[PDB]
């Protein structure tokens, strides 16, 4: 499958970007600068982005930056930066309440929640303990904020009052998500357990203990998401393993390994685009697209810089990935679906795109792990192939060896 | 240290390890009315015959006199049990694999509920 | 938006003072610089007067000084271990002054073999804990600079009762 | 009651796996002995030539080697007699108990191995034909009416000579001690790479280990807001309005799914 | 008890069908070829044997084993014998005698509880049903015929004294039988007859069925086209399905213009994929698609036509100039003559199929796919450009 990178940094991983701007004045002559194409103007923070989401209309895109902590709100219709508003601290999460960009909620890193209207900051409230994630249940008009403390704080926008918090067995909430069809509020705690809560009642419908046979190292859940069908569920472990649980049965349907040993920063259920049985997993370095039923990889988008967050424009092939670099990368996988409306002529110019192309297929093992697994004798064999400081191995062979150890 | 001395010692410890594991095996069996599946049982009975043939071949290899050095009798018996596992028992297990796994799955579920 | 004016606070008696005047430029503050481990990434800040302040948004190398031996070497910063003000800076691996980090010991190890010719002996003797850390491969160091002001992550290796107290806290 | 019967059979099936997996562990430990055994001297002269190197130490080890082997090959027979008895493979209860009670010499133990093999050989013919009938009828092959397993086993057994040659293959390339000397002296009549004297069951060994590994995998204070304040906050009051339609699924369906979340003779 | 259970079956059975007729009950009861299957939830031991409600009920009709002479003789007469729908239809359409001799079972009806529709129970039942005939539910533990009224009893009974009673419970077998207890009949294929709808076709396509026939004339009552889909169980010969699936695929591609122009582009495309999946079932390379030869290309397209093709790829032509060549190009690609060199996305395939085979105008496709006309033309030009490059390579 072909993956085209429309907007992004084109320099190598080793050479950092700020030099590119320094080189750029020296590279004005080169024809590539004139021919290089960017869809959205100024689609870049000064130093880095954190989280990027698209509005329900599909007309507006929103983002957050490192320094100064800014909030860009891009307008697709004008392919431009509609406005940038500063804040008092960095953003851990945000949700666009209204259909448009007009109304939003931000959980900053100072234990504060900020409500921003069109004009500017509307009201600020401070939760009792540090926040880590945020979700809005539209039906009940309740805002659920994960917290480092045991209490899962619940805030009601309609009545404008904190309500009684939901007490959780363990202390720590890395991520929260709500099933749209049902309303299950799955809280991902630091221990290998997800506490599923009925919103209408105040109860614990069940707790799900995740299990990883391959590794005995304890792990933390980092992301949870529900499919739009309403019955399937996802998880991401701190060891780099993503699960798909069918809620009715406790056992995992599939255990796919990204392979780089890096946490799973976000999971997107690609139901709308077409061929509904696709799930995207994102890591620090790589994001892979693989089928939910069979586990065979479809296509992978590897930028040369760390990925902070990824998001999918609904019903299209556009993939926005918030990175740790000045530009915010954009990815277009034509196979999945059509290009969005606002990029009408993106298809025509597909040839000039980079068309970036092993690494997503196999698992990556460091030198230390090789000694732990006593795979030293295979060093130099066709089984293990090298890249930076570790070797690649087939996932099955790794699971074969790790269980042996 | 003579090459034979190393081999005797290597055989000596390996045999000793074989004793401890067998004693554990006998104890677990003695712990084990539950009805025992005939085909899978024959698989175990067949294989214990195979290990028995291997040992008696080793005994022929330990024997200094070496009367029947090629060890046809021990070798023939190893064939006899080997064919049963590879050709007779194995195809039946695959055809019976689904129902066997289902029955085992039922028990582990019930044991979880009891726990 | 950030301000340092003391007018907004309550008086010592507890009265609620009225908003005296609008915010003035000579009493400003700027957003904090959450330095995190990674590729070096700094941007200048034009401050009052012609002076400039460097904001270390990202950094992965720093000069660290062995004070007992009085030497200094440039080393990579492995990760934050314990931070006295707030713990959640440890969880996100944020760098600020007084944060305790783990630094690669390889340059110090090479220098020590060079200077003392040992992996004369009495001088070569060093605290047991520091030798154990050298065996481990990472050294506990305290950052002395202010990454949010000077753009540097300079610091020094923990030794003696410093090391004892912080090891107890860990 | 029926569930209990299914559970008990499900229970019984498991130990057969565990018991088999243990026997695999027995074979794995013995693998080193078999490899060392194939390397041993093949003739009396080589054995004598082997012993002279360390006569006293070799004599000690040879005495120890005899004792542990005899104790082992005693122990295996006792377990085998018990196993064939408990599984009803052997029907003569009194004879089996007598055999366990009495100690046995090497020749007597050799004799018992033949008796145990013969008892198993009859059992195989009954069981294999029994299950082959069950599976074929279940598959509809009876309705169709691929050889029966018992007949299949004999056909391969009738082809002993090919099974004869497979083992003689020296895949490991093991060279017995003083093998060259015996060859030069014409002490190895069978030879006068496929070596008759070397036994190689690595292919069968590798299949078993692969089977074991796969099975495992398949199984596998109020200040700063630190205290919560519930008093109404005017600026955020009525910040948004609820949807009256409610969740997509009906309230009844939602309730049922939550209850099940994460778990005449009619029958 | 049986009456109580029977009603529950009919409730589920009747609920799916729009307007059921009473006669089918007699068909269910008397017809020897018919067997009834019921999917039941896990039984709680605490219920004391209370009958559980049926979640899914499957009625299968055994079919086939027709003598070749009967097939030939009756085919020559054009007379259809009662029963054995699928063997008779497939034989008539393909003029193959061997298939009629094969044994199969037709899934006459499948019904699931409407409130629990789409929950995946439907796919479970077919999965279990498929495994049953393959032979996986073999008995693990080491008779169900009922004695018929004897002629002697009939002769000894007087009309006035005759004691008409329900049969004694001990004689009757159990109402529900575990799959292991009763052996399955040997079968080669499982068949389904239904009106083509996207939800249904996706459900069957997921259950490994293959399309072999589609009726040209839409059903008057429903407006849908009847489709026959077949599946081959493991351990049975599969070549005949592959030959049928290919030949049906060729019928569909040309037939799309006449009467299936009403079908949506996506729906028509999916039918092609399901048929192609049959080819994937055949691991053998004996029957494979043939690459177009240089001589074959020259016969189809003249040198001026190829030059006309290339200029459009270079954008030196108007679209209308290449209007004539789109159907032949569509036939060659979807016939797989072009080979691995040219592959297209789902959207592009839907676009080419519409202009090429449906013969729909470009604007009509733009509306059906909810794309602007400009993008549709732009995507189409890319398809042509790939095609022009391949012809250059072959030349």
């Amino acid at each position: 499958v072909s993956v085209y990178q429309v907007s992004g940094t084109n320099v190598s991983r080793s050479l950092p970007d700020w030099i590119a701007k320094k080189r750029k004045r020296q590279l004005k002559n080169d024809l590539e600068y004139q021919n290089r194409v960017e869809l959205i103007q100024d689609f870049e923070f000064s130093e880095a982005s954190n989280k990027i989401k698209v509005s329900r209309d599909g007309q507006y895109c929103m983002a957050t930056g490192t320094y100064k902590p800014q909030i860009h709100v891009y307008d697709f219709a004008n392919l431009s930066l509609k406005f940038d508003r500063h804040t008092d601290a960095e953003n851990v999460d945000f949700t666009i309440l209204s259909d448009d960009w007009t109304k939003s909620v931000h959980l900053q890193n100072d234990r504060s929640i900020q409500f921003q209207n069109k004009g500017g900051l509307h009201y600020t409230t401070r939760i009792p303990k540090f926040g880590r994630s945020l979700v809005y249940n539209k039906v009940n008009c309740d805002l659920y904020v994960g917290a480092s403390g045991n209490e899962l704080y619940r805030l009601n926008l309609e009545k404008g009052r904190f309500l009684n918090p939901f007490k959780l067995d363990t202390e720590g909430v890395n991520h929260v998500s709500i099933n749209e069809v049902n309303g299950l509020l799955a809280a991902g705690t630091e221990t290998n357990v997800v506490e599923f809560w009925d919103p209408r009642s105040r109860s614990r419908v069940s707790k799900l203990y995740l299990e990883n046979n391959i590794d005995n190292r304890p792990f933390q859940v980092t992301t949870t998401s529900f499919r739009n069908d309403g019955l399937t569920f996802a998880c991401g472990t701190s060891n780099g393993y993503s699960y798909i649980y069918d809620l009715r049965t406790s056992e995992p349907s599939i255990i796919k390994d990204q392979g780089y040993g890096f946490d799973i920063k976000k999971i997107i259920w690609l139901d709308n685009v077409g061929t509904e049985n696709k799930i995207v997993t994102c890591d620090k370095r790589i994001a892979k697209i693989w089928d939910r039923l069979d586990g065979k990889a479809y296509a992978s988008m590897e930028p040369s810089v760390d990925i902070n967050d990824i998001e999918h424009v609904p019903g299209t092939g556009m993939f926005f990935t918030a990175n740790e670099s000045i530009p915010m990368h954009t990815y277009y996988i034509p196979s999945l679906g059509p290009s969005p409306r606002w990029c009408s002529f993106l298809d025509s110019i597909t040839e000039e795109l980079e068309e970036k192309p092993v690494y997503s297929n196999y698992r990556f093992i460091t030198r230390d792990d090789v000694k732990k697994l006593n795979l030293t004798h295979l060093v130099g064999s066709r089984v293990l192939r090298a890249y930076m400081h570790g070797f690649f191995i087939n996932t099955e062979l790794y699971d074969k060896v790790s269980l042996i150890a | 240290m003579s090459e034979l001395n190393a081999l005797l010692k290597d055989i000596n410890g390996s045999l000793t390890a074989t004793s401890e594991s067998l004693e554990r095996l006998s104890g677990i069996y003695s712990n084990s009315p539950a009805e025992k599946v005939s085909l899978l049982s024959l698989k175990n009975g067949s294989m214990l015959g195979y290990i028995n043939s291997l040992l008696m071949l080793i005994g022929n290899r330990l024997d200094d006199e070496c009367k029947d050095p090629s060890a046809m009798d021990a070798r023939e018996r190893s064939i006899q049990h080997r064919v049963v596992l590879e050709r007779g028992v194995k195809p039946l297990e695959k055809k019976l694999a689904y129902q066997l796994d289902k029955l085992t799955r039922a028990y582990v579920k019930m044991e979880k509920e009891y726990k | 938006g950030i301000s340092r004016d003391s007018r907004h606070k309550r008086s010592a008696t507890g009265a609620k003072r009225a908003q005296f005047r609008k915010k003035r430029k000579f009493e400003l503050g700027r957003q904090p610089a959450n330095t995190k481990i990674g590729a070096k990434r700094i941007h200048s800040v034009r401050t009052r007067g012609g002076n400039k302040k460097y904001r270390a948004l990202r950094i992965e190398t720093g000069n660290f000084s062995w004070a007992s031996e009085g030497i200094s070497k440039k080393t990579r910063i492995a990760g934050v271990v314990y931070h006295p003000s707030n713990n959640e800076l440890v969880r996100t691996n944020t760098l600020t002054k007084a944060a305790i980090v783990q630094i690669d010991a390889t340059p110090f190890r090479q220098w020590f073999e060079a200077h003392y010719g040992q992996t004369r002996a009495a001088s070569a003797k060093i605290e047991s804990s520091v030798e154990s850390q050298f065996s481990a491969g990472r050294l506990y160091a305290c950052i002395s600079s202010r990454p949010g002001q000077s753009g540097r992550c300079d610091g020094y290796i923990l030794e003696g009762e410093e090391l004892a107290f912080y090891l107890r806290r860990l | 009651q029926s569930v209990q019967r299914d559970a008990s059979k499900g229970y019984s099936i498991l130990q057969q796996t565990k018991l088999f997996d243990n026997i695999i562990d027995l074979r794995i430990k013995l693998q080193k002995a078999v490899i060392a055994a194939n390397k041993l001297p093949l003739t009396t002269e080589s054995w004598e030539e082997a012993k002279m190197d360390d006569s006293e130490e070799t004599k000690r080890l040879l005495k120890e080697n005899e004792k542990l082997f005899n104790n082992l090959f005693n122990r295996l027979i006792n377990f085998r007699i018990k196993f064939q008895l408990g599984d009803h493979i052997t029907q003569n209860e009194e004879v089996a108990k007598h055999k366990l009670s009495k100690k046995r010499s090497l020749k007597e133990l050799y004799q018992e191995t033949n008796s145990l093999d013969s008892e198993l050989k009859e059992y195989r013919t009954a069981v294999l034909n029994k299950w082959s009938t069950k599976v074929s009828s279940a598959s509809g092959n009876a309705a169709l009416s691929n050889l029966p397993a018992d007949v299949q086993v004999e056909n391969q057994l009738s082809d002993m000579s090919r099974l004869m040659k497979r083992t003689k293959l020296n895949r490991r390339n093991i060279t017995p001690l003083y093998f060259q000397k015996d060859c030069a002296n014409g002490r190895l009549p069978e030879l006068i790479t496929e070596n008759p004297y070397v036994f190689d069951d690595e292919d069968f060994y590798r299949v078993l280990l692969n089977d074991l590994i796969d099975k495992k995998i398949s199984n596998a204070k109020a200040s700063k807001g630190r205290k919560l304040n519930y008093s109404v906050q005017d600026p955020i009051a009525n910040y948004e309005a609820p949807i009256t339609s409610g969740y997509k699924w009906s309230d009844d369906q939602i309730d049922e799914f939550f209850a099940g979340l994460l778990g005449i003779q009619i029958f | 008890v049986s009456e109580n259970f029977l009603e529950k079956m009919m409730a589920l059975y009747v609920s799916s069908h729009y307007k059921n007729s009473p006669n089918d009950l007699q068909l269910m009861s008397d017809a020897p070829a018919h067997k009834l299957f019921v999917l039941l939830p896990p039984i709680d031991p605490k219920d004391g044997g209370r009958i559980p409600d049926p979640l899914c009920v499957i009625q299968i009709a055994l079919e086939g084993e027709i003598s070749k002479e009967s097939v030939r003789n009756s085919l020559s007469r054009g007379q259809r014998a009662g029963g054995d729908l699928i063997p008779w239809l497939i034989s008539q359409q393909f003029q193959d005698e061997e298939f009629a001799s094969l044994s199969g079972a037709r899934i006459v009806r499948i019904a699931t509880n409407p409130e629990y529709a789409s929950m995946g129970y439907g796919s479970r039942a077919i999965e279990l049903l498929r495994d049953y005939f393959e032979g996986k539910f073999t008995d693990m533990s080491e008779d169900y015929s009922i004695k018929r009224v004897s002629d002697k009893e009939l002769a000894k009974t007087n009309l006035l004294k005759d004691d008409v009673k329900l049969r004694d419970a001990k004689t009757l077998p159990p109402l529900l039988l575990k799959l292991s207890e009763q052996p399955p009949h040997y079968l080669h294929y499982l068949g389904v007859s239904y009106g083509l709808t996207q939800s249904l076709h996706k459900f069957w396509k997921n259950n490994s069925f293959v399309p072999v026939y589609l009726r040209q004339t839409a059903n008057d009552l429903t407006g849908e086209h009847t489709c026959v889909m077949l599946n081959v169980l493991e351990g049975r010969e599969s070549n005949w399905l592959v030959e049928f699936a290919k030949d049906f695929r060729k019928r569909f591609l040309s037939l799309l213009s006449y009467d299936f122009h009403k079908f949506t582009a996506v729906q028509a495309l999916s039918v092609i994929e399901s048929s192609k999946k049959a080819q994937d079932l055949s691991d053998d390379e004996k029957h494979d698609n043939k690459e177009l030869t240089r001589t074959h290309l020259d016969d189809i397209f003249s040198p001026f036509d190829l030059k006309r093709l290339d200029s459009y790829s270079n954008n030196l032509l108007d679209y209308h100039v290449i209007g004539d060549m789109i159907p032949m190009l569509a036939l060659l690609y979807f016939g797989d003559k072009m080979g691995d060199s040219v592959k297209l996305s789902s959207v592009q395939s839907a676009i080419l199929l519409a202009i090429g085979l449906q013969r729909k105008n470009i604007d009509t496709i733009a509306k059906e796919l909810n794309l602007p006309s400009n993008q549709t033309i732009a995507m189409f030009a890319k398809i042509m450009r790939k095609m022009s490059q391949y012809f250059r390579q072959l030349l």
